[PDB]
């Protein structure tokens, strides 16, 4: 189904300049299906990018392939993992003699590590492992165009995603032991997005979740799929609105720090009452060296109250409870701070994230269906300075 | 009752995520939309954008196996 398309420089100059405004740091895909006469890849195409890219110079970070382990699928070409090491291998040689000798290769960009990805996933390190700067994997938890609202909603769907990361670790620990995992492109539903529920607040329990996951689990980058698209999993839709997802990420990227700790519920069962605990991002001038970020998912029917253990019980706990604007319930696309609904004051200025600084020694509240981060003032943690 | 009492493992760090954890994809697809440039000029989506910052960009896809540079196309 899928036909060739070209790019312009003017194309490469939109992206570029979009990174470099934002203070984004870009990666750019190469096409892996340009194939010589016995199947190796043929890099005179990326030759000509690459000297484009460093004639403007771009840094560029890059890729070489998407989902290889469906190229025979998507184009009735087989290139296996040995084959694809060697044509990293081939690119790390042309960015060595390149502008930017020191630019950054990950890959292989393998879908979710059934047994035919996990062998080419293994193949691929063991041939070219070296050249690559992280490993990188994509992961989706459902079909789009069959996902329900219970999907979302479900614990035992949540939790298939830590079976897929022990497996990745596996391959990885049995080839390059300390290579860096990366999820280099991931959301809820693939086809796009499931309709009326990736773009909703409903969409946040497995975002939330999956980063909580991944930091805990050793998953040093993660990618989301999308930040602006056609697809429903966008943070941003086409008419430039901030969905749920994007005030939860950036909500995240203000509090939650770079220290992954652990946080557990007591009478263990961890299903429906999930949490997740870092240092505090020392970025946020409102807190100090030494704060915990709690950060806790409620999928239960029910409000739940946190007890927080000695020695924080005492603490002043910042509040930043999320809850959906009606009158579409999880459903809907816009969501409310601590009872204030989440907008840009205007197209240059996001709004402040105002707390809720809770009474010292009070249960933390989480409603129904609901998550919530908990700043954990003056923790003093060591560990966290 | 609806109360639980939460453990929390303090010691030391039992991992470290890079500052651009949190990071974001551009779907490959989308350099085939005719109002490309349009779109990733909006002022109000480089604000967007800012605010994840520091993150990394991906630029991929399925359609990365069927992008093909021109440095004619202009
Ligand atoms: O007409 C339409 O709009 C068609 O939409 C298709 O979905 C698109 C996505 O919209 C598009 N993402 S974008 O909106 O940001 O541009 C893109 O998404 C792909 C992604 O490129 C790819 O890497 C990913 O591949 C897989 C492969 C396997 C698995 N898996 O767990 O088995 C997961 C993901 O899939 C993304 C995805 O499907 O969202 O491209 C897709 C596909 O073209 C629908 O597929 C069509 O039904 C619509 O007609
Ligand atoms: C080694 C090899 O096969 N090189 C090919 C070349 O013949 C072709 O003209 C070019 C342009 O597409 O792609 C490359
Ligand atoms: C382990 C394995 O199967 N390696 C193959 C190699 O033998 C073959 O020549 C090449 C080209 O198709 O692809 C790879
Ligand atoms: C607050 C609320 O909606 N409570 C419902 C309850 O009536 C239902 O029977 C139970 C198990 O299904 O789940 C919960
Ligand atoms: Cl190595």
């Amino acid at each position: 189904k899928f036909k060739n398309s070209t790019y312009s420089r003017s194309s490469v100059d939109v992206l570029y300049t979009f990174a470099n405004c934002s203070g984004l740091d870009l990666i750019f895909g190469l096409n892996a299906l340009l194939r010589t006469a016995d199947l190796q890849w043929n890099s005179s195409n990326a030759q000509l990018l690459l000297d484009y890219c460093s004639s403007k110079g771009y840094n560029i970070s890059w890729e070489l392939g998407n989902e290889p382990n469906s190229f025979l699928k998507k184009a009735d070409i087989f290139i296996n993992g040995s084959q694809l090491g060697e044509d990293f291998i081939q690119l790390h040689k042309l960015l060595r003699k390149s502008t930017f000798k020191n630019a950054k290769l990950y890959g292989p960009d393998v879908g979710q590590p059934r047994r035919k990805t996990a062998k080419m996933l293994k193949s691929f390190l063991k041939a070219g492992g070296e050249v690559i700067d992280s490993v990188t994997w994509h992961h989706y938890y459902l079909n789009g165009r069959t996902a329900t609202r219970e999907d979302f909603l479900n614990p035992d769907v949540l939790d298939i995603f830590i079976s897929s990361v022990q497996k990745v670790f596996q391959v990885v620990e049995s080839t390059r032991p300390g290579k860096k995992v990366w999820l280099g492109e991931t959301s809820s539903a693939y086809g796009g997005g499931a309709p009326l529920l990736s773009d909703t607040f409903a969409a946040g329990f497995m975002w939330l979740d999956k980063l909580g996951l991944s930091a805990r689990m050793g998953i040093e980058v993660v990618m989301r799929q999308v930040f602006f698209g056609a697809g429903n999993y966008h943070l941003v839709d086409e008419n430039f609105d901030p969905l749920p997802d994007y005030w939860l990420s950036l909500l995240f990227k203000k509090l939650v720090g770079t220290k992954v700790l652990m946080a557990s519920v007591q009478g263990s069962k961890r299903r429906k009452l999930r949490v997740y605990l870092h240092c505090t991002n020392t970025d946020n001038p409102r807190y100090k060296e030494g704060d915990l970020t709690l950060y806790a998912i409620n999928l239960h029917n029910v409000t739940k109250y946190l007890r927080l253990p000695y020695p924080f019980s005492n603490k002043q706990v910042d509040k930043y409870l999320l809850r959906p604007l009606g009158p579409h319930g999880l459903l809907s696309k816009s969501v409310q701070l601590n009872g204030l609904t989440l907008k840009m004051v205007d197209d240059q200025t996001l709004p402040p994230l105002m707390e809720k600084p809770l009474r010292p020694g009070s249960s933390l509240g989480l409603p129904a269906f609901s998550y919530s981060f908990f700043v954990i003032r003056n923790a003093k943690v060591a560990a966290c300075i | 009752q609806d109360v639980v009492d939460l453990d929390f493992f303090t010691q030391e760090p039992l991992h470290l995520v890079s500052p651009s954890f949190l990071s974001v994809t551009i779907d490959a697809n989308l350099a085939t939309d005719p109002r490309f440039l349009i779109l990733l000029g909006s002022p109000k989506l480089r604000t967007l954008a800012r605010g994840l910052s520091p993150a990394y960009l991906r630029f991929g896809g399925t359609k990365t196996d069927f992008l093909i540079f021109d440095p004619k196309k202009e």
